[PDB]
């Protein structure tokens, strides 16, 4: 073939090969045009570059293959990792700046499906902290979406083991809280199928799944890695989630929600040597400091997402 | 959960992407965008067991065709009942697959697409059955991505042919 190409993956493992009309000088915007997307679908998504431990949203003017070429230097600036075990790939993902009010008016079936796969991926990974009731509802919708209608001859007993459970509940709960949710999951699953008041069209069911995900505090969040010190002093690895709602802190080991702060209920300050940033939570008389080489990006994203709010 | 690697082959325009997108995403791609190489993933239930399908949607021409054959487990051979040339091209593809797999026991299915355009039909249903008969009683199906006719059966039958 007399042309260059690149794979653009999605969270579900699928990919789409696009032509590279300008080689490594092709931009995100030119690649975005190379997909099977309309201007309707394109406004909700953008190209990300992600390895195992670093995910970066790119901009229309960015040249993604030069980011691939420069990945070991980028990992050295932003992480404390060895660049060898990290090869990046390009992904089509939700725009982190996409306001929730705009997502709530989406009707395109393809856009709904792409947003649904990302949300399901973040759920099973354990990044979406929700009460046990919200998680059971999401698991029953996944059963309807993936396994079709409920049938007592098939799903009543000896079906929701752990291999099937792993695909509908967060991995952080599969061992502890999940094996006691099975009866409550099937009852909602049974209720979803035998109910004409609920549309079983595929884009409608996925739209329902996303509705229950929109109330989750960490929905649509871009995640960064960092470190906090216990108030004798013990290091706690953390995920720093920054979305259109605010800022959230996850225990890196167990994904437990440490603190979640809506915009306008806290203030931020970038550290001196950049290696950190401070969060003063007003109306609580409490502050904390997060150490991370990505602290510059966290603060820069916090300003843009806060400035977006009216 | 067993994984199945299926490859959709055929000349350009026959609806390889339309059949795949309809099966995986339930959407009918009305536009025409010549494919470079697309890979889809989908979990289905074939004969009361959960399967994981990786479906490779290939280009009409161009070229890496031998890599697809050596790695693929089942092959959907697609033509359009609207274009005779797309029907004739399938004999070379059938022989290429047998040559690379070095056998005739290859999971395979012949798919005549665009049966919703019954008016503009050029290839007959009996001539398609006659080809599949010649091909060691190969499976045969007439399908339509627009009307969602025989779409799910194309990939379900390839899964059963791999389980044997
Ligand atoms: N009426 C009708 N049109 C169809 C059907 N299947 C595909 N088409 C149309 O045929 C055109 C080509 O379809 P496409 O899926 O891209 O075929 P392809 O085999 O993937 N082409 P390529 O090999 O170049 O990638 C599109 O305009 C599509 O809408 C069908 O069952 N009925
Ligand atoms: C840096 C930046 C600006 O200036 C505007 C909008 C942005 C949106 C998303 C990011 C980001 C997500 C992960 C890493 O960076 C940055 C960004
Ligand atoms: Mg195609």
């Amino acid at each position: 073939k007399p042309y260059e190409k690149v794979r653009i993956y999605r969270m579900d493992g699928s990919y789409r090969s696009v032509e590279l009309k300008h080689g490594n000088n092709t931009t995100v915007q030119q690649i975005m045009e190379g997909m099977r997307l309309s201007q309707e679908t394109q406004q909700y998504f953008t190209i990300w570059i992600c390895s195992e431990n670093l995910s970066l949203q790119l901009k229309p003017y960015h040249k993604p293959l030069q980011h691939v070429r420069d990945w070991p230097e980028i990992l050295a600036e932003l992480t404390n990792l060895d660049p060898q075990r990290e090869t990046p790939q390009l992904f089509l993902r939700r725009d982190v700046r996409l306001p929730l009010e705009v997502e709530k008016q989406i009707e395109d079936p393809l856009a709904i499906l792409i947003l649904f796969d990302e949300a399901r991926y973040n759920l099973l990974k354990g990044f979406y902290t929700a009460p046990d009731a919200k998680l059971i509802t999401l698991a029953s919708l996944l059963l309807q979406i993936v396994y079709g209608n409920y049938e007592s001859k098939k799903h009543k007993q000896g079906f929701l083991n752990e291999e099937n459970l792993k695909s509908i509940v967060p991995v952080t709960k599969l061992k502890s809280k999940a094996p006691h949710w099975t009866n409550r999951i099937l009852h909602e699953y049974k209720n979803l199928s035998t109910s004409e008041g609920v549309s079983k069209e595929m884009h409608h069911l996925q739209r329902m799944f996303l509705q229950n995900c929109w109330e989750i505090p960490t929905y649509g969040a871009a995640f960064f890695t960092g470190q906090i010190f216990t108030k004798n002093h013990k290091v706690i690895p953390v995920y720093v989630g920054v979305n259109i709602k605010g800022l959230h802190l996850l225990n890196m080991e167990t994904k437990a929600l440490l603190i979640s702060l809506k915009y306008g209920c806290f203030m931020w300050q970038l550290g001196d040597t950049d290696t950190c940033f401070q969060i003063h939570s007003m109306e609580n008389k409490m502050s904390f400091i997060v150490h991370t080489k990505q602290a510059g990006l966290v603060v820069k994203l916090l300003m843009k997402l806060n400035g977006q709010l009216m | 959960m067993r994984e199945y690697k299926l490859v959709v082959l055929g000349s350009g325009g026959v609806g390889k992407s339309a059949l795949t997108v309809q099966f995986v995403q339930g959407i009918f791609v009305e536009k025409y965008d010549p494919t470079i190489e697309d890979s889809y993933r989908k979990q289905v239930e074939v004969d009361a067991q959960q399967c994981m399908l990786e479906i490779l949607d290939t280009a009409g021409t161009e070229q890496m065709r031998d890599l697809y054959m050596k790695n693929g487990q089942g092959f959907a051979l697609v033509y359009s009942i609207t274009a005779q040339s797309t029907f004739n091209d399938l004999q070379d593809l059938r022989e290429q697959i047998l040559r690379v797999k070095d056998t005739d026991d290859v999971p395979m299915i012949l798919v005549g697409n665009k049966c919703d355009l019954e008016d503009e039909r050029v290839v007959g249903k009996e001539q398609g059955q006659n080809l599949a008969r010649q091909w060691n009683n190969c499976a045969f199906l007439e399908s339509s991505a627009k009307s969602k006719i025989n779409v799910n059966e194309i990939f379900y039958d390839l899964v059963r042919q791999i389980n044997r």
